């Protein structure tokens, strides 16, 4: 089970904002004690015995008290605000020399491009621990929002512009990611993973990715892929001239399928290929029910062969 | 900080001019000319409100 | 049938109030059922009960129905229409036919929204917020949702203007604003805030509709439009709306506290100042809904600041409510229970609200169940509890029957317990990173299944509460003990009437001395004996079919707009029928006999109603112009070479300014008894307006042939704002024409000329707005 929490100190963002929570808890505790306590007292103390017909003392207020219970809350918000501004300024500060990663949202999946590396992957974003990253985010259709709670707050993906968020992953693991802007029928199925590896291991994955082409583990499979899939899917692990579907060149390294909604396994892959819509309402990929069982199996072998060796992302701690 | 204070000032002026023209005492004013007065305040209120909001939208793009 | 014809034609504020109230609470029950479908789907991971588009449809209907058809109605248009005139010691509202029209338009809006079910694409599925460009692209019933919002806007604005005119003009002689019940102040504050701010939603709604129907866009990045500008417009109203939803309920809480504590209101002046404070700040915080959209840090910090300030005026209000209870002799009747539930829960609701204002934290909390918990905390356990405090408080007054206290209390505890169990787990879910608006979730995320199951159990407990609530009302109406004039021992004027009140409200003449905001208290001490009213001075507004007919034909106009490509023949057919209806309405006497019209201010109700409605016009043009100024100054919108010529706008300025002078002098003559000169000036004004319109039309035709609003942002802005102004010329022109038809039938006299005062003032406004338009669209 994934231990998803906005308080998890997996990234520099969650570590940097953490100091706000105790202040919130403290003031809220005091405010509750006083105000809720007073109201509790009132209901116990001033209940009226049914026989009582004598009206209580008709007091109209307390001018001094009005001032105190205006200024004290005011002071509290000034403190909260002061802490808030300090924290906001720090987490929005750009980090010089951070590896840029271009994030692009589609209905209903996520595309990733590492411009300095010349590398493309989809739905699972691999990152080095201890290294600052700058996410450059946009959309090709409607508004989306890129959210990895275990690492950092979200930033919207808005068509026609580029938004950004910077942070430094610290703790290696497999992080759940969600789209956090209602984008259509499969909003709840527009997920992803952030794979955080030790820097040394990250440098290896990227090197192997760009070192040689994606293997061909089944030739009958490569042809079936060419006749049915290549039209929408690249396997070259780099930006195609026109993007239609996700990159499949690193498919065999993917822990999840369908933009992170189900485990990547041969059985899940078959079901997906036969009827994507059955898993993602409104999904923009046709099913392939005609394909012979022989072709589908051959196709799955080929797909699962599109990878680099020596990595096991499914063994990372789950966040 | 200067622009935020300018925004606050805008809102205060919008508030003030609404008060000056719409409080119960001023609305009892008689004369065919009050209609013109009332409407010219609205003209000014449009400018004040639009400018105040426009200011903040532009601040939104001033990274 | 007899009861139907009565309701279709009534102008009695009490019946209108009951209709609003019953409709609003029906809306709550309908949307509550929707919430049960939602929570059933969410009870376990990977559920297949309600999925995808269907879930998003139910979700959208749940939220919009609760916000637009329930919470912002019950405590405002419902209780308010019934109770406010009584509290003011009046016999009706300022504009009884307008008031009825506002109810029927409300019902019309509800029908528009729900009927989407029967059309291709069904109900809207884009969330109540209908974010662009998602809402521009959807096949779902977005058009019906947008039409509904626009139709509803007419109901709200007219209703708000009616409330404020009623408060200014109909207060019992001797009662200054500062002697009114706190609830009236809160209805006052809510109405003013609503009048000014609705503009944001009107703009956002109109612009998405125009885009879907005729391809005119302010938001499309391909022409330099700004998708985020849509959110700026939307939230410019959609924050203020929640304070419009809060103020009346705080007013109710204070009223209930005073009555059931046998104490006067603690810090009455401070309570008013706090509501004023909330109205002002309420319009300066909208962008805290937009923290994650990539606006500058300075912009974000600005909104975090003003948002946190809101906590101060609100606290002061709550503290004063608690002060009202303090030292009292608490009668533990049902309404007081709701009040206590409100206050205890609102503390957490407001606190989490402030947590959300802390921008860094909001980066996490945004679009997660933490937000969902926050707003149900303040809308359900807050306003909602307020609504039920109000329902039980005024139930005897509205129905003439007492309810069973035992059932009332059972309803309360079920809602309390159910509320906690439903929504406390949702705060936790937010901490656990659960996004909102997800029809389903996986099973390999720790905590989610357990917390979601608990939440669903809570929701079913609220369901039970709902059954208990319905039974309670049913039992009360069928076998309940008949209600006395003043069952709780209240001190405000609504308790000086019968239960329910006679048609004319007060059988007695009221004293003209109000030492405080508790007249029943002060008069009883002075032994003031109240004398019966002379039935000769009692005149009730006549029933009329035209408000309903007008709402019906406008409803049909909006159906033709929603369901078909624009424009179409049906739009025109129903607009024509609608115009006909308004002509009959304008020629129909308010009363059967002659009547002495005296108001507190000296200004007619027509004048006063128009002056407050015009506030909404200022708002609408202000927000649209702000958007335009922003797009142009940022370099996005630049005029094409073929822009309409300046000389043509100056000619038009001459026409329009002249028309303001002909109409002014036309009114002047009416004030002198010279009727032919008056008829003539009015007619001249009308002809001048027509000329302005014909000139604009030709200019629009020409400009349309030289520049596409699909390819040029400035052109889109021009047609939008100058076009909208053109529509105003038509409306104002028609208004003047109504007055002229009145003059031709001898309905205009030195005595009665309200329609003329309103139309004239609205015309001057059209003139003023033109001057701003010339400035920013033809000069600049
Ligand atoms: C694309 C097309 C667009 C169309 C859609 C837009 C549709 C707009 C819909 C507007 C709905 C407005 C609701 C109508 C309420 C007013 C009804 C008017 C008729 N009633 C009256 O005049 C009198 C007759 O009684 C009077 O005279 C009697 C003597 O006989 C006396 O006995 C009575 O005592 C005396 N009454 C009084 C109070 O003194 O009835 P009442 O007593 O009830 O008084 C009621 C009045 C008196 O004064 C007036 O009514 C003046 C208002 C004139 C405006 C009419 C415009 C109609 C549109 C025509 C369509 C074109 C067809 C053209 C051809 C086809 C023919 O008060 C107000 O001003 C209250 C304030 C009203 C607000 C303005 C609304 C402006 C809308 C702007 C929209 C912007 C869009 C902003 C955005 C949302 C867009
Ligand atoms: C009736 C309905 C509502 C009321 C009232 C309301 C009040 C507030 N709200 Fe809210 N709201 C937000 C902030 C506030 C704040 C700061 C207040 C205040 O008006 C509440 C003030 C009341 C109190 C504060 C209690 C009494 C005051 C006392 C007792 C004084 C002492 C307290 C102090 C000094 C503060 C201390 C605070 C601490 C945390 C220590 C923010 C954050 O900036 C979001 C964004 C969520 C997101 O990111 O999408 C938001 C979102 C919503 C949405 C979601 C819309 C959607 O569909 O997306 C709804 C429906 C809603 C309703 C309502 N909201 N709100
Ligand atoms: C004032 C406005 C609101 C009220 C009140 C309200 C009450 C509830 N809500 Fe809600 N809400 C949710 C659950 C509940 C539950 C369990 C209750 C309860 O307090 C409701 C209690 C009321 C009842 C349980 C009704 C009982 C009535 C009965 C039993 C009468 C039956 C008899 C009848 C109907 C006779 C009539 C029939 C005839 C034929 C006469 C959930 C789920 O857990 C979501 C998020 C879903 C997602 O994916 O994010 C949510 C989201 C929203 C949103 C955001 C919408 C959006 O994202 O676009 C808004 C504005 C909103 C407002 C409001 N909500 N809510
Ligand atoms: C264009 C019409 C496509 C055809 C032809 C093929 N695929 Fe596709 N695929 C397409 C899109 C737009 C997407 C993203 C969908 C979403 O919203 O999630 C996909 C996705 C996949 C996936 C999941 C990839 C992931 O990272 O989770 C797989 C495994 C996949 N597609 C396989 C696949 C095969 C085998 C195809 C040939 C039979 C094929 N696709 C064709 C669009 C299109
Ligand atoms: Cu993409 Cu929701
Ligand atoms: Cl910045
Ligand atoms: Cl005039
Ligand atoms: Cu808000
Ligand atoms: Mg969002």
């Amino acid at each position: 089970a994934h231990r998803v929490a906005i308080t998890h100190p997996g990234g520099s963002f969650n570590q940097e904002v953490a100091f706000l929570f105790p202040w919130v808890y403290f003031f809220s505790f005091l405010i509750f004690l006083v105000v809720a306590g007073s109201l509790a007292y009132v209901t116990w103390k001033f209940r009226a015995r049914p026989e009582d017909q004598e009206e209580p003392p008709q007091i109209h207020g307390n001018d001094r008290l009005e001032v105190v219970w205006t200024l004290i809350p005011l002071a509290i918000v000034f403190v909260l605000f002061g802490l808030t501004a300090k924290a906001l300024i720090q987490v929005n500060r750009p980090i010089p020399g951070a590896m840029k990663v271009e994030v692009t949202g589609y209905q209903f999946w996520w595309d990733f491009h590492y411009p300095e590396l010349g590398l493309r992957n989809s739905n699972e974003l691999v990152l080095p621990a201890g290294v600052p990253v700058e996410l450059e985010i946009t959309s090709k259709d409607v508004i989306h929002s890129f959210w990895v709670p275990g690492l950092a707050g979200k930033r919207d993906a808005i068509p026609g512009q580029t938004t950004r968020i910077s942070f430094e992953p610290k703790e290696p693991g497999l992080y759940y990611g969600f789209c956090a802007e209602l984008c259509g029928a499969s909003h709840a199925r527009m997920l992803f993973r952030v794979v955080v590896l030790p820097k040394e291991e990250f440098d290896r994955f990227v090197e192997a990715a760009k070192a040689s082409p994606a293997p061909v583990a089944d030739e009958r499979g490569q042809q079936v892929f060419q006749q049915n899939c290549a039209a929408c899917h690249g396997v070259a692990r780099s930006m195609p001239p026109a993007v239609i579907g996700p990159e499949l060149g690193l498919w065999g390294n993917r822990t999840s399928l369908g933009a992170g909604i189900v485990e990547n396994t041969p059985e899940n892959l078959k079901a997906w290929i036969r009827d994507p819509a059955g898993m993602k309402p409104g999904v923009k990929m046709p099913g392939f029910p005609q394909l012979s069982e022989e072709d589908l199996d051959a196709l799955v072998r080929y797909l699962e062969g599109l990878k680099v060796e020596g990595f096991d992302f499914g063994a990372l701690p789950k966040f | 900080m200067v622009y935020i204070a300018l925004f606050a000032l805008g809102a205060a002026l919008v508030t003030l001019f609404f008060y000056l023209i719409l409080n119960p005492r001023v609305l009892t004013t008689e004369g065919e000319t009050f209609d013109l007065r009332f409407v010219l305040f609205m003209l000014l209120l449009i400018l004040l409100a639009a400018g105040t909001v426009a200011l903040m939208l532009l601040i939104g793009k001033a990274h | 049938w007899a009861v139907l014809w009565d309701l279709l034609t009534t102008v009695d504020h009490k019946k209108i109030g009951l209709m609003y109230t019953a409709t609003a609470f029906f809306a709550f029950a309908l949307a509550g059922v929707f919430s049960l479908l939602i929570r059933t789907q969410l009870a376990v991971p990977n559920n297949q009960f309600l999925t995808g588009e269907q879930y998003n449809q139910i979700l959208t209907l749940h939220g919009a129905t609760m916000l637009f058809f329930f919470i912002i109605q019950a405590g405002l248009t419902g209780f308010g229409n019934f109770v406010v005139p009584l509290m003011l010691g009046a016999r009706d509202v300022a504009l009884p036919r307008v008031n009825a029209f506002s109810y029927w338009a409300f019902l019309g809006a509800i029908v528009l929204a729900l009927m989407s079910y029967f059309f291709p694409g069904g109900a809207p599925s884009v969330g109540w917020t209908f974010y662009y460009p998602f809402s521009a692209q959807s096949e779902s019933g977005v058009d019906f949702y947008l039409a509904a919002i626009l139709l509803l806007g007419f109901s709200s604005l007219l209703g708000n203007a009616n409330f404020v005119a009623t408060i200014y003009n109909l207060r019992a002689q001797g009662m200054s604003l500062w002697k009114m019940p706190i609830y009236v102040w809160s209805v006052f504050a809510a109405s003013v805030l609503n009048l000014f701010s609705l503009a944001g939603l009107t703009a956002a709604t109109l612009l998405v509709l125009l885009e879907r129907k005729i391809g005119l866009s302010w938001f499309n990045p391909a022409v330099g439009g700004d998708p985020v500008l849509f959110q700026q417009f939307f939230w410019f109203y959609s924050h203020p709306t929640v304070y419009v939803m809060l103020l009346p309920y705080l007013g109710i809480l204070a009223e209930v506290a005073s009555t059931f504590a046998r104490k006067p209101l603690f810090g009455y002046r401070q309570m008013v100042w706090a509501q004023m404070g909330i109205v002002v700040l309420g319009t300066m915080v909208w962008a805290h809904h937009m923290f994650t959209v990539g606006e500058s840090t300075l912009f974000q910090i600005a909104f975090a600041f003003f948002t946190a300030l809101i906590a101060v005026p609100t606290g002061v209000k709550l503290f004063n409510i608690i002060g009202t209870l303090w030292g009292g002799k608490l009668q533990m009747k049902t309404p007081l229970y709701w009040v206590l539930g409100f206050i205890f829960n609102f503390l957490l609701g407001g606190i989490t609200g402030v947590m959300l204002s802390m921008t860094p934290l909001d980066y996490q909390f945004h679009d997660s169940y933490f937000v969902v918990a926050h707003f149900h905390n303040v809308l359900m356990a807050g306003s909602g509890f307020g609504a039920f405090a109000g329902l039980y408080y005024w139930w005897p007054k509205m129905t003439g029957r007492m309810y069973d206290e035992r059932l009332g209390r059972l309803h309360f505890w079920l809602f309390l317990v159910g509320y906690l169990l439903t929504f406390l787990p949702q705060y936790a879910l937010g901490y656990l990173g659960m996004p909102r608006r997800y029809y389903t979730y996986n099973a390999d995320i720790a905590g989610w299944p357990e917390l979601n199951l608990l939440s669903t159990i809570g929701a079913y407990i609220l369901g039970l509460g709902g059954l208990v609530w319905i039974y309670t009302m049913w039992k009360s109406l069928r076998s309940g003990p008949k209600a006395p004039d003043n069952p709780w021992g209240g001190y405000t004027l609504e308790w000086l009437t019968a239960s329910p009140p006679k048609a004319h409200n007060f059988d007695v003449k009221l004293p003209t001395e109000f030492p405080s905001e508790r007249p029943l208290y002060d008069w009883k001490k002075k032994g003031v004996e109240l004398k019966p009213e002379d039935p000769a001075h009692i005149h009730l507004p006549n029933s009329s079919f035209w408000p309903f007919y007008s709402a019906a034909t406008l409803f049909a106009f909006f159906v033709a707009v929603a369901a078909l490509p624009v424009p179409n023949v049906w739009m025109w057919v129903f607009l024509a029928l609608f115009a006909y209806g308004l002509v009959r309405w304008a020629l129909e006497d308010e009363y059967s006999h002659p009547v002495e019209h005296h108001t507190v201010t000296g200004k007619s109700n027509a004048w006063m109603g128009m002056a407050w409605f015009i506030v909404s016009e200022v708002g609408l043009f202000a927000i649209l112009i702000a958007g335009y100024l922003y797009l142009r100054l940022s370099g996005a919108a630049t005029p094409p070479e073929e822009r309409p010529a300046l000389w043509l706008a100056l000619l038009n300025t001459f026409l329009l300014v002249s028309s303001s002078f002909t109409v002014h002098f036309a009114h002047h003559d009416l004030r002198r008894g010279r009727f032919n000169p008056f008829r003539f000036g009015l007619l001249v004004t009308i002809i001048l307006g027509v000329l302005f319109f014909l000139v604009q039309s030709w200019e629009f035709y020409q400009f349309y042939h030289h520049s596409s609003w699909q390819e040029n942002l400035w052109t889109a802005a021009f047609f939008t704002i100058v076009g909208l102004h053109g529509l105003h010329v038509v409306i104002g022109g028609f208004g003047l024409i109504l007055a002229y038809l009145q003059a031709l039938r001898g309905k205009i006299t030195l005595h009665n000329h309200g329609t003329l005062e309103a139309a004239s003032m609205y015309w001057h406004l059209v003139d003023a707005v033109w001057l701003v338009i010339v400035t920013i669209f033809y000069v600049w």
